[PDB]
């Protein structure tokens, strides 16, 4: 395959914090990542791609970087309903291959 | 009748101009054109023709059911006249066989052509309408050579074979021949890990080509050929615009001496005019099939390891199927640097358009131009 | 107004054949690759193959390639996809999705369908 | 191998021979013919032969639905044994291209044709079977040149090129070629108005021709041009005897200067061969449709402002349909002056017989006599 990584599947934030989350690449994948939030139910959207470009209709707050082989997420504003799935892919060469995904949770209440 | 030496430069290329494009498929559906595949032109000091190994029917012919298969009793290497369709009543039979090459050297030409089983392929280099000298399988796993024109300085023609396995190692040979005879061979010398089918070009006394990495490459494997001295270099475009077909996207960095990543066991034969400055590559514009055709200038590409395109044309649409590209050059053309030709092969039927039990082709074939002509799609 | 509308479910039995739709609402269908992508319940998402709708040009993944045939009604802007002999092993959700690229492998599946889920049952 | 040069004077010409017809629609219901349009015939110093765009396709094959356009990708410029019909097993591919020009110099043939987008049109000059020099489109609308010969004096060989609007202004231009490469080229310079697809002929060491004004005229714009100084001049003929198709009706006095009014921005190629006295002109014999073909002696017609005729002879009838003509002449064959020869395109299909989903045509081709011989119809 080519092995798309994304340690753990959960994180946590006190809902106003800024968070982020990283995806690791088997190859250098020259800089070809995008990522996809899952709605609590169902629907995929995408936010990235090409690992530092947002779509048509984003949140100001959402942030992509990386290089090579590790490709990090930013959400600064966590205002709580983007609470969800997130997950990377490439697109270097097809297969195109995701990663695992990365539940958040919220902690205040 | 004087052995032909290669006296010249490459001329600054600019634009390409229409050489030759025959409509085949068109012509065939009313008149006895032969099926074909893999095709290619080359010239003689006052002719030149299109090349292609034919299926030995007809494509109305019921016959044509099964030409998918590539490697038969029947296949016969055709030569017919500058853009005609290759007609049973038209083509002239080179020799029998699968797989090819054939060069003028200045006095007469040269054609090998190899037949066999898988495991007992035999090739015959004919020598001006007689058979002189044959060739054995040395390494017992499908003995190919190139399917483009050879090229010949002073009576030496260099040509390029390789028997062996597709998926990883296989022993590829330089052969050196005059007039028919052998005079040497060598095995792979450099660092291009696999090579197979192999466009070729003669230029300033030397020879250069680019071959097919089946095994790993994404980038093209090439084989700088000295033909006076007799001597080899291998090595790979240095490159982010890749090539070959399946690939990984354009990275933005490339690799000059290992294979590119990514894409691998798989490929299809291209050409390039790497002269310095003056290189233009041409490649499939699909990432994952034979679909489209362009032609890029990338100055430097052969040493410059993030070269990227300075001017573009394109000559198939990606909504079209193309097949394998290979390069040309009309060495008796009058001139102070030669004009840089090529083709497509424009493949027909199976396997992308399942409709019909055939496959059959085209082909349309481009010069270079000093002016900057308008581009359009054939 | 890029619609993949695709049903919320097909019920099946084992082994048989079912047959999928994606209709591709409010873009230029002839011009875009459409994508079939697998979520499984508890594992991360597998993309199926390609249909590039205004060629003809189809390609598939490595296991896949013996399930999942792709097919397309141009006239009705349906992409569709056969998968036969489907078992316990193969309940799961499906999805189409497009790329940015209108042709190219590339800029990422930009607007995504329903999600249509397949439980095979006696 | 002497570049010819323009050494005689033109015959009396007092009748018409039959010179060659080929039956290529009657032979094409049942051979392997090619679907054309557009023909012309030329000779070389020891043959001469029939030549016509292609629409790469046979008659009865199921791609000849849709000829009725007239510039594609698939067209080509072919040549064919003189009275042959095109048959695809024997028509010649000059180059590729839908529209062209050929002469022989006396040394070897030149031969140009346009491809193109409408926006991005080319023309490449092939010299004796290699391409020598590309020119490219100066006004970006479509670019077209005669379809017909041109004529060659000593190396030099005059040849006429339109870039522009069809329905009023354009920029034609004189373009001189010496062995493929170019000498100079001129702006149209006189009081034609708009001039395109020019039927030329070389007589005593200048060349003459007869054009077409689309925009305007019903009388046919006129090209003297003179090949060692490279030099042009034009005007209209000074006729009542119009000429054009679409046209009014005869008129008594006629307009020297400037185009002759009422039918505008239409029109059909034909020729003259204006020697003084000794002048004979062709039309259509229908006020509106290209229907009929004649040949009248319209003694000084250029110079004479009511000028009628006194002699005639009828090639086609008005229930036969016609189409272009054009002028060629033998300037190798034995003499103390050229035989004024000219050739009639039969069209055949759409627009005219709607129950045909294809267009293609015949040849027919005349030389004149000294004799006063009988006239038949063809
Ligand atoms: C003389 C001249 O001007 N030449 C122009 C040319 O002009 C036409 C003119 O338009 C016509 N007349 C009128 C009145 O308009 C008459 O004809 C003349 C020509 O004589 O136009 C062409 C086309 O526009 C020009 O070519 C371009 O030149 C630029 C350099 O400035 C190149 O960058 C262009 O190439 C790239 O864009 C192509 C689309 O136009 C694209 O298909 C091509 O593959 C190149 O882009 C790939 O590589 C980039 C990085 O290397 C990457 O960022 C791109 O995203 C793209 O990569 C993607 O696509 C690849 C497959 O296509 C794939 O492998 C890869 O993985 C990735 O997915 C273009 O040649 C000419 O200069
Ligand atoms: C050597 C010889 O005698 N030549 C004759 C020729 O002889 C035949 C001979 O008959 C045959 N043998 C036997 C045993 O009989 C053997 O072959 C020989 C030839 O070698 O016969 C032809 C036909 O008769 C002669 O040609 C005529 O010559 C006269 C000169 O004396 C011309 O005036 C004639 O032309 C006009 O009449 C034509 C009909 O015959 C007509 O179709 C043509 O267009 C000419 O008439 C148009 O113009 C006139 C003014 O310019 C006008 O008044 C007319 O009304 C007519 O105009 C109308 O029609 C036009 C389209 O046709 C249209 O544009 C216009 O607007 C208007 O409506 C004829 O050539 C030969 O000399
Ligand atoms: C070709 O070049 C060689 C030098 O490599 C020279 O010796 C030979 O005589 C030349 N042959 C011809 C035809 O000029
Ligand atoms: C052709 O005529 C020119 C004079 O214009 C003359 O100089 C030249 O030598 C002649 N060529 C031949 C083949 O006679």
């Amino acid at each position: 395959d080519i092995q798309m990584t994304q340690t753990t599947s959960s994180l946590s934030a006190s809902l106003g914090d800024r968070v982020t989350i990283s995806c690791r690449a088997s190859q250098d994948i020259s800089n070809y990542l995008n990522w996809y939030q899952q709605n609590p139910d169902g629907t995929v959207k995408l936010l990235i791609y090409y690992t530092s470009n947002l779509h048509s209709e984003v949140p100001s707050r959402f942030s992509g970087s990386g290089s090579g082989t590790d490709y990090s997420l930013t959400i600064s504003n966590l205002e709580q309903e983007d609470i969800a799935t997130y997950f990377c892919q490439q697109d270097f060469t097809l297969p195109f291959t995701f990663g695992g995904g990365t539940k958040l949770e919220i902690r205040r209440a | 009748r004087e052995f032909n030496n290669l006296t010249k430069g490459l001329c600054t290329i600019n634009s390409w101009h229409i050489y030759g494009k025959d409509n085949a498929v068109r012509i065939g559906e009313d008149s006895d054109v032969l099926v074909t595949r893999e095709p290619y032109v080359s010239c003689d000091p006052d002719e030149c023709r299109f090349y292609a190994l034919s299926q030995g029917t007809t494509i109305r012919g019921k016959h044509s059911n099964g030409t998918i298969h590539d490697r038969s009793q029947y296949r016969d290497l055709i030569s017919w006249p500058l853009s005609s369709p290759p007609t049973v009543y038209n083509s002239r039979v080179e020799c029998i066989g699968w797989s090819s090459t054939s060069c003028h050297d200045g006095r007469a030409r040269m054609s090998i052509c190899i037949s066999g089983p898988n495991n007992n392929a035999s090739a015959v280099i004919w020598y001006n309408r007689r058979p002189v000298t044959e060739i054995n399988t040395w390494a017992r796993n499908i003995l190919r050579t190139q399917e483009s024109e050879c090229v010949c300085q002073n009576g030496v023609c260099p040509v390029v074979f390789t028997d062996g396995s597709a998926t990883g190692p296989a022993e590829t040979r330089i052969y050196y021949f005059k007039e028919g005879k052998i005079l040497k061979w060598e095995p792979l010398t450099g660092t291009a890990k696999h090579i197979e089918e192999c466009s070729c070009y003669g230029e300033q006394a030397g020879v250069t080509c680019t071959c097919r990495d089946n095994w790993q490459g994404s980038n093209r494997p090439v084989i700088q050929i000295d033909p006076v001295a007799m001597t080899h270099t291998s090595q790979y475009i240095c490159s982010p615009v890749l090539t070959d077909n399946p690939r990984p996207n354009d990275p933005t960095v490339g690799k000059c001496n290992d294979p590119y990543p990514g894409n691998n066991n798989n490929g299809v034969k291209g050409f390039s005019y790497l002269d310095g400055g003056n290189t233009w590559l041409g490649r499939t514009i699909s990432i994952a099939s034979r679909s489209g055709y362009e032609m890029l200038k990338v100055p430097n590409a052969l040493t410059d390891d993030k070269s990227r395109p300075t001017q573009g044309q394109t000559i198939v649409l990606n909504t079209d199927w193309s097949g394998y590209s290979g390069s040309f050059m009309d060495y008796w053309a009058e001139g102070e640097c030669y004009r840089a030709c090529f083709y497509v092969e424009l493949i027909r039927g199976r396997p992308k358009e399942d409709k019909v039990w055939w496959t059959s082709n085209s082909i349309v074939s481009m010069c270079s131009s000093t002016e900057f002509l308008g581009q359009w799609n054939w | 107004e890029v619609q993949l509308q695709q049903p919320g479910a097909e019920l099946v039995k084992p082994g048989a054949s079912v047959r999928m739709s994606c209709k591709a609402s409010g873009y230029t269908f002839t011009n875009y690759n459409m994508y079939w992508v697998k979520q499984s319940p508890g594992q991360g998402l597998e993309w199926i193959g390609i249909f590039y709708p205004g060629n003809g040009d189809t390609s598939y993944n490595q296991k896949f390639k013996d399930k999942a045939t792709l097919t397309a009604d141009k006239s009705s802007n349906t992409a569709y996809m056969q998968l036969s002999s489907l078992t316990s092993e193969d309940s799961a959700v499906y999805y189409c999705a497009r790329s940015g690229g209108s042709y190219r492998y590339d800029g990422g599946f930009d607007y995504w369908g329903q999600g249509t889920t397949l439980t095979v049952s006696s």
